[PDB]
C-alpha cells in the first residue's frame, strides 16, 4: 500500500473526525461500530483507515504503521510526542486534564499519592507545583481509586464534571486544556507531502 | 550470551554483503579523487571533541588513558578526525578525504537504532561554492545508483544559517533559542505559535515551522529586517539551486525543513538527510562544517544498506573426503593447483577434515570421476 | 593535536594499502571455507571476558551501558567473540570463521607497540586432529604468499601440554611451577640446572631448556615415564608434523620452543608464532583454545603488513578546469563515460571545482588536444 | 469499611468466578454490566483486569482474581498467589502473519505483554525489539508495525479470522487468587473461610 | 525541582530527629563494646562485591575509576566492608564492629521504598556460640527500647540451615529447590500439598510450612532421616533458645518462619527480621554470615525508617530583639551574649538577628529587654 | 583489600572521634539559628548540577535511574543542594541553614586529597549586609576555638568581583580569560607580565598578581576607569573589613589574594580559605554565591580535624567471665543494672562470649570481689 493510512481512535473522535474527512474527499465505506473490521477503505483510494484504542494512535504513527492519526493532547502528552508533528488543533472532543479529590475532604498532610493513567503529566504538573508525589498507574476507570484510598486525588479528562459528582469526587485543580489533534509521521510529512496537503488544507478549512 | 541494546553480530552472508559494500564504495570515493584516511577508533578528548556541541560529548563513551592519567573517548564520529588531519596536511588549498570506521554512541540515536555503525562517508575542504556541496551530492548518488537498490532515497535539505540570523537579529536569549528548537523538533504548530506571538520577530520563527517546506516562496514570507539580510536571502538560494540540481540531474523528490538542527550541532550552513523507503533513522547525513576553513561532507551506516543490497548467491564446494585421501602426491598436487584456480575464481572451497565435515549452505561437491575432477550441484 | 602513545592515524597511501589488504585477506579466507563473522566492538562484560585471563581482563577498557547501569567493555580480542557466535551457531560438527575488526588496549604490548591493531584471523572448531591445525597454516601462508612481501616470516612452534604433563607426572607444587616458568622466559640455564638437580624428573624439565629446539631427538632425551606418556608422545609428533609441513609445503624455517608460554594464556596445546624479519612482537599469534569443544586459530595485525607490502603506484588524474568548462552537453557526457571507464580501471580522476583545484601526488593530466581527450604525464 | 474488599476483572474471569464465590456464602446483589454482596463482611471492586494487581498489592482491595498473564507482566512480588483456580484458560503465544517468513534483523514485537515478551525471547537467547500496544494487537503485523505479537489465545479463532497463525507456545494461562500480604497476616480469620470453599470448588 | 522515585530530602525536624537518633544509637553500640568504624562510600568492586549474590551485585550501583581505569561501587551494604575491615584488623580471636552511613540502591525494595537507607548495625566476628546471636538481640532491644517509641517491635526468626539441610537429605534438583521456594514464598499451602506428595521427605517440606510456627513440636513431626540430622536438631535449638531468650528477657511477640530465605543470600544460619507495627518492609535485618572461615553474625536498620515512631520534645527556638540589643552599650552586649552563650548550652535556638524582619522558622520565644533585664517570652 | 586512591577507612577511635565532632559542630550551628538540612546523596543530574561550572560537573559521578533511563549524580558538594531547598521553603526573608554528609569527588583537589570528604558547613540566604559574612566567620570560630585544637588556622581572603568588573570593562575574549586564570593559579609572574603588556587595562591585571596581598594600597595603584568602578571599590572595602574583623575579633593572620578563583565558580564576590597549619589544602572554603537570592557561606571536610583533635582516654571495661557465670539469676540482673548505670556514665562494657573474649584497648576489669563488683585497672 503506497497512500496515506490514516490512525483513527474509535467513539468520539470517530464521529467528531467523519465531517471533517467528508470535506477533504474521504467517505468511510461503511459504520465501523458493528464491523469486526480493523482496516478500512475509502472513497479516496489513496486514504485507508485504522481504528485503534486512543493511546496506540501516537505509538502507530511515530512507528510510520500509519502516516497521521488524530489524538488527544491528554494522550500525546502522557506519550510524548517527539517523535511526530502536531501541525493541527481540531478544537474536536474539548475537556481538560485536572486533579480530583473525594467531594470536601481535604488534603491530607502525607506524601500525595496519585492514582492515574496520565502518570507522566501527573509526575510533571506535582513537579511544577513543587509538590513530590507517590504515582500509581491505573489503565481502567480512576472515580473509584480516591474512595477506597488506593489515591488521595486522581488525574484525569474532565468536561461536565457530572462523571466525577456522580462518583462522590470533585474537579481541584486546572492542569491544562484537552483537545484531538493531527499527527504526522516525520518522514510521511517529508515523503509524501503532495498527498498530505490536501487534505490538510481540507482540515484547515473546516475548523477556521 | 545476550547483547546491549543496539549492539548485534553481523553474520556470515550478511557480513561478506558489509564487506563487499564498504569496499566498493571506498575504491569508488578514492577514484572520484578523495583520499582515504583511517584515523584511530580513540584520542584524547581535547583533540577528539574540539568544538563539539553537548549532542556529540554526550554521544561519545569516555575511557582513562592509564599512560598519562588523561581523559580519551571512543569516537562517536569521524568528521572532527578529517578536521584534524586537514588542519595538518591540508594546506590553504581545495583537499578531498573519505573513511569508513566503527564508531560507537552511548544511546541509540532513533527508535531501535543501532550504537555500533559502520560510518562510510566523504569531506570536500577548502571551497566556499555551492559547487562542492553538487559534487558530493553527485558522488553519494553514483555510489546510491551503483548497489542497484529496490528501495528509493527521500532527501531532505535544511540550513542552520536561516534560524540562526533570525535569532541575532531577534536578540533571542539562550533558553529561547532551546524552546523554539524543541517545538521545532516535534513540528508543535499550536504551541509554537502561542509562544512565538510574545517573541521579538515572533511571526518570522512561526513562518520557518508552517511555510519552511515551500522554499520557493518563504522570502516573500519574512519580516522586511530578516528579507534584507544577506546571509538569510543566500541561505534561501543555496536550497533552490540544490532542490533544481537533485531534481534535474538525479530526478530525485526534495523536501524543505528549515528547521531541522537534529543533526550535529557543529553545522553551520547548508544540511542534508537522506531517508531510505520510509525508515526513521536517515541513511545519510550531511552539511556544511567550519572548525578558518571551509567544509562540508556527508556520512552514512554502511549496516543500514545490507537490508536494501543483495549478491549473487555464493559458490559453495566440498571435495569428496575419501576420495582425495586415494590419490598419490602427484595427484593430491594436481587437485590442489584446480582448488586454487576455483578460489581466484570465488568459489568457496572447502578442504575436509572428516567425512562429516560439512560447510554451511553446501553449493557442489567436486567429485572424481574417471581420473578427473569435476562440480556437480547437490 | 598530539594523540595518545600506541594510537597512530594511518594515512592516504597507507590507508588505501591497508584497506586492499583487509578485503584480499578476507576475501581468501572466505574462499577456503571460513565464514565471515563481523561482532560488535562492545558487549557485556559477562560474555566479552567469559573465561578470560587477568592479562586480557586488564587489556580491555570498561565503559557504562547507560540502558541497563550494567558493565560493557571495548574487546581487546575477537577470538572470545567467536566462541560466543560458535556456541549458539556453530552446533556439534566442524564450523569454520574468520574476521577483521579493530580492537583496543589500555596498555601497549611491546616498546611502542600500537594499542589500536586491526586484527584479522580464522578459528576452527570441532576438530581434534592435527590436521585443523595443518589447515590453518595452509591458509595463513597462502594469505602471506598473495602478499608478494620481501621480509621473511620466521614460524615459531610450542606445545603448552609438553611441560604440563611433566608438571602433573613429576608433581610439582604451585610455586616451583613459577620458578620454572621465570627461568624458562629468562633462559637461565644455570640456576636452572641447580634448581632441576632437586625436583623430582628434574632432568627432564632441564631437558626441555638445553635440547627442545632439537624435536627429532627430544623423545629419545625424556626420562622412561615422560617417554611412554600418551599426552607428551602426541605432543611432540605434532610438533614434528607441523615443522615437516611447513618446510616442504611452504619452505619456511621453523623453529621450535617447549618452553614458550608467551601469548593469550587460554592456549592448551600447540602454539605458533610468526615474527616478520627481525621485529620483537609476532606479526602472527595462534594456537588451541576450548569452546567441551575442540578449538584452533590465528589472528594477525593487518597494520604490523603496511610496512613490508607494496602496491603499484596509482593513476591520478585531474580533468583540465577550462576545457571541461567550454564542453556543450553531449560533449560532457561523452568525457563523463571516458572517465568513468578509468575509473572502473582503478584511476583516480578528480573532477576540478576551480583553475587550482590539484589532486595531491597529481601524476597525470586528461586534457583536450584536437578534438580528443588522453593521459599526459606531468 | 472493617472486612475484605474483593478485586474482580469484568468479563471472563466475572462469570467463571461467580459459582466459586456463590459457594463461598457471597453472591453480588445486582449485575455490574463498590458493590455490596449476601455476606455483610466482603464486597467487590470491578476494575479493568490490569489493575487487579495494583489494588491488591497496595491494600485498596485485600485480595483478587486475575491471569497468570497480567501477574506475569505486572510482576506479583508484593502480592500472595495462593491459588490457582483452574478457571478463564487459555495460553500466552507469539503469533505471526500466515506463512510470512522471519526477517534477517532483530525481531520487532508489539504487545500489551512487553515484560512476558522480554522474558521469554531471553529464555530463548534471542534479542528482540519490543512496542508496547493498550489495545488491539492482530492489526500491529497486518501494517508492518511488529514481525509477531504476544497475546492470549484461546481457541486461536481471532489470530486465523485476522491471517495470523500461533507459533511458540509462551506458557499455560489460568485465573489466581492474589491476596495482600498484610491482609493476610491481620485478617486471615475473615479469609480462610472463603479460602477452603474455594479449596474446595477445585474439588 | 522533582526527585528520583526513592530519594526524599529529610527536613528541618526530621533532620533534627535522624541526627539524634544517629548518634544516640550509635554511642550505646560502643558503650556495648562494638568499635565504630566508618568505611567509605566507594570501594573498587573487587573488594566490595567480594562473595556477593547476585540480589547485592544488581542493587550497587558502578562507576569507573578515573585514574586506575578500574570497576568501583556506591555500596548498597556496609557488612561487606566490615568483613575487608575485619579481616586486616580483627585477628583471630572475638571482634565487634558498629557503623553507621548511608548507602544507595539501584531499585526500591518496597512500594514506594528508599533507595538510601541510613543503614546502622553490628556485628560480631569470631564467635561460633549462639550466645553472640543473643548478645546482638541484647544490645538491638537496648537500643530498641531506648527510643520510647509507641510503635512495638514484632520479631521473625528463621533458619536457612532447615531447609537447606532438608534439600540435601532428600536430593533436590536445582529447579526443584526454586519450585519449592517460590511455593514458600507465596504460601501455596494447596499445590504446595500436590508437589510434596510425590517428592522424596516431601512430607517434610509440607510440614515446615504448615507447622513450622509451631517451633516447639516441629522436631516431633519431621521425618526420622530429618530427626537425626544433627544440623537440622542444632538449628530448631537455636530458634527456641532465641524465642525462648526474646520473650523472657524482653517481653517480645516472636513468631517462627523456617521457608524465610528472603535476606541477603550472604546468610548462612538463624535469620531474624524486625517489623515495625504492620509494616511489609522490615526496620531491622540480621543473621549468621560465616563466609569470607572466620564466624559472623550481625544486624542492619534504616534508621530513617525509625522517624515516623519517633518524637522529641518540643524544641525552644529563640529571636533576640533586634532594636533592643543595638540600643544596647558594649558591656551590656557582652553580657547578653554571656547569657546567648548559657541559653545554646542548655540547647536552646538562638538567632542574633541581622536585620528587624530576621525571623526564625517556627519561633517559640523572644528574649526581649523589659525593666533593664533579658528574659524569654512564648509567642 | 586495596582502595582507590584518596579513599580511606575511619576505623576505631579516629570514628568515634569524627563522629563527636560531626555532632558537636552540627549542634553549634543549630544553636546559632541554623536549621539542620539532610539532602540525598543522589539526584537527577538536571537538579544537582543546575548552573554548575564545570569543575562542578567534572567532579561528580554520573550513575543511570533504571526507573526513568534519566542521569543521576553522587553529589561532589552540598552547597547547591542547600539552593534548591532554599528556594522551595527560604521564602523572601533570612534563611540560615546547616548540613553534615558525605560528598563524593572523581578525582582528588590537591597533593594527596580525600575524594570521600565529610562535608559539614552553613549557608546564610536573603542578606545583602556583610554582617551575614561576619556572623559566618564568628560562627566558623566559635566553632574551631571548641576543637582546643593545638594547630592555628590561617585565613585567605578573596574577591571575584574585582576580576571580573576588571574582564568586564576590558572586554576580554573568553580565551583570555583562561590565559589570566591559568597564569594567575601558578602566580606567574613573567609570563604574566609578558601577556598582560599586550591586554586592555592589562597594567590592571599585571597589579591584581603583583600587589593583591596589599590591600591598604591596592586601589590607589588600579587604572583611573578601574578606580571609578563602584563594585571594585565596594569589593576592596569588604575585604578591609573582613580582614580589620578578623585580626581585631579574633586574633587571626589574615593574607589577602584577589587572584584567587580556585573555589568553585559558582562564587559571586568575596571568597575565604582557611588552611591548618602549612597544609596545601584548605580545611574550610567559603564565599557569596546567588540563586534573585543573597547567598554565602562555607564548608569543611570534618576528617581534616582528625589528626588536630583529640578526646578524654575512652574507659573500656571487661566483666570477667568465670565469676559472671557463677551468678544466680538475682545476681545476673543486679549486675547488668550497674553495667547499664557504667554505659549511661560513657564507659565501654563487654559482656563477655568466652575466657579468652578481650576488648581491644582494656583499661579496667570489673571483678567480683567478697559480693561485690569493683572497677580494677589492669
Ligand atoms: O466530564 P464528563 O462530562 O463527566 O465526561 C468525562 C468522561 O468522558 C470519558 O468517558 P468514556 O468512557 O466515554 O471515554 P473513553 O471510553 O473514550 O475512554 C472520560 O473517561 C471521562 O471520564
Ligand atoms: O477464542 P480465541 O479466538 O482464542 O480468542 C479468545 C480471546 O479472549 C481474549 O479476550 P477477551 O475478549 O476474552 O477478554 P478482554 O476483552 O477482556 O481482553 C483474547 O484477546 C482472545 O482474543
Ligand atoms: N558525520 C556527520 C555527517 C557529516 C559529514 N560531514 C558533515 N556532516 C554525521 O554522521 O551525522
Ligand atoms: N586471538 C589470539 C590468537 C588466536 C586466535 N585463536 C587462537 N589464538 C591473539 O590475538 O593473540
Ligand atoms: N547488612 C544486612 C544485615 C546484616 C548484617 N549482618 C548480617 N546481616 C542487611 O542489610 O540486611
Ligand atoms: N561548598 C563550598 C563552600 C561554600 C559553601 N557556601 C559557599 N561556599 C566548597 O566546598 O568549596
Amino acid at each position: 500500500f503506497l497512500g496515506l493510512t490514516l490512525a483513527l481512535s474509535k467513539g468520539r473522535i470517530l464521529e467528531e473526525t467523519m465531517p471533517l474527512l467528508r470535506a477533504a474527499g474521504v467517505e468511510l465505506l461503511e459504520d465501523p461500530e458493528a464491523s469486526r473490521k480493523l482496516i478500512f477503505p475509502t472513497s479516496n483510494p489513496n486514504v485507508r483507515v485504522l481504528i485503534l484504542r486512543a493511546s496506540d494512535v501516537p505509538t502507530y504513527v511515530e512507528h510510520g504503521a500509519a502516516d497521521f492519526g488524530v489524538a488527544g493532547k491528554d494522550v500525546l502528552l502522557e506519550h510524548g510526542a517527539n517523535h511526530v508533528y502536531e501541525l493541527l488543533d481540531l478544537k474536536i472532543a474539548q475537556c481538560k486534564l485536572m486533579t480530583a479529590g473525594v467531594k470536601d475532604a481535604p488534603l491530607p498532610n502525607r506524601r500525595l499519592r496519585i492514582a492515574t493513567k496520565y502518570v507522566n503529566v501527573a509526575r510533571a504538573y506535582f513537579a511544577s507545583q513543587g509538590q513530590q508525589v507517590d504515582v500509581i498507574k491505573l489503565y481502567g476507570s480512576m472515580e473509584l481509586a480516591p474512595l477506597v484510598g488506593l489515591g488521595d486525588l486522581i488525574v484525569d479528562v474532565v468536561d461536565t464534571g457530572n462523571t466525577l459528582r456522580a462518583n462522590g469526587l470533585e474537579a481541584r485543580d486546572h492542569i491544562c486544556d484537552v483537545s484531538s489533534r493531527l499527527i504526522v509521521n516525520q518522514v510521511s510529512y517529508k515523503r509524501k507531502f503532495a498527498l498530505l496537503e490536501p487534505i490538510l488544507d481540507s482540515f484547515k478549512n473546516s475548523i477556521n | 550470551g545476550m547483547l546491549p541494546d543496539g549492539v548485534a553480530d553481523v553474520l556470515f552472508e550478511d557480513a561478506h554483503k558489509q564487506e563487499v559494500l564498504r569496499h566498493q564504495l571506498t575504491q569508488q570515493l578514492i577514484t572520484h579523487g578523495y583520499q582515504l584516511v583511517s584515523p584511530p577508533m580513540i584520542e584524547f578528548t581535547e583533540s577528539l571533541l574540539s568544538g563539539a556541541s553537548e549532542d556529540l560529548k554526550r554521544q561519545t563513551f569516555k575511557i582513562i588513558d592509564q599512560l598519562t592519567g588523561r581523559l580519551m573517548g571512543i569516537r562517536a564520529d569521524i568528521t572532527p578526525q578529517i578536521l584534524r588531519i586537514d588542519a595538518h596536511h591540508g594546506g590553504d588549498g581545495i583537499a578531498r578525504y573519505c573513511y569508513a570506521g566503527d564508531v560507537i554512541h552511548t544511546l541509540p540515536s532513533g527508535l531501535f537504532g543501532s550504537r555500533t555503525p559502520l560510518q562510510l562517508g566523504a569531506e570536500i575542504f577548502g571551497c566556499e561554492s555551492i559547487a562542492a556541496d553538487i559534487e558530493l551530492i553527485d558522488v553519494l548518488f553514483s555510489m546510491i545508483n551503483s548497489l542497484d537498490m529496490s528501495a528509493v532515497l527521500h532527501v531532505d535539505l535544511g540550513h542552520v544559517t536561516i534560524f540562526k540570523r533570525l535569532a541575532e537579529l531577534a536578540a533571542l536569549s539562550a533558553s529561547d533559542t532551546e524552546q523554539l528548537m524543541q517545538l521545532y523538533a516535534n513540528k508543535n504548530l499550536p504551541e509554537l505559535k502561542q509562544v512565538c506571538q510574545v517573541l521579538p520577530m515572533g511571526s518570522d520563527f512561526y513562518t520557518l515551522a508552517r511555510f519552511g517546506h515551500d522554499i520557493a516562496n518563504l522570502l516573500g514570507r519574512l519580516s522586511e529586517n530578516a528579507q534584507q539580510d544577506t546571509k538569510i536571502v543566500t541561505a534561501i538560494d543555496e536550497l533552490q539551486r540544490l532542490k533544481a540540481h537533485l531534481q534535474v540531474q538525479w530526478q530525485c523528490a526534495v523536501s524543505i525543513d528549515v528547521t531541522e538542527l537534529s543533526g550535529y550541532h557543529y553545522h553551520t550552513g547548508i544540511v542534508f538527510n537522506g531517508y531510505i523507503n520510509s525508515e526513521t533513522q536517515p541513511l545519510v547525513r550531511g552539511g556544511r562544517f567550519d572548525g578558518p576553513r571551509q567544509a562540508t561532507g556527508f556520512s552514512m551506516d554502511v549496516s543500514r544498506l545490507l537490508a536494501h543490497t543483495q549478491l549473487d548467491a555464493p559458490f559453495i564446494v566440498l571435495i569428496d573426503y575419501d576420495a582425495f585421501n586415494n590419490l598419490d602426491s602427484a595427484q593430491r598436487q594436481l587437485l590442489l593447483q584446480q582448488v586454487a584456480s576455483l578460489r581466484q575464481q570465488g568459489y568457496r572451497v572447502t578442504m575436509p577434515l572428516t567425512a562429516e565435515d560439512m560447510p554451511v549452505g553446501l553449493t557442489h561437491r567436486l567429485s572424481l570421476a574417471d581420473n578427473q575432477w569435476r562440480l556437480h550441484a547437490v
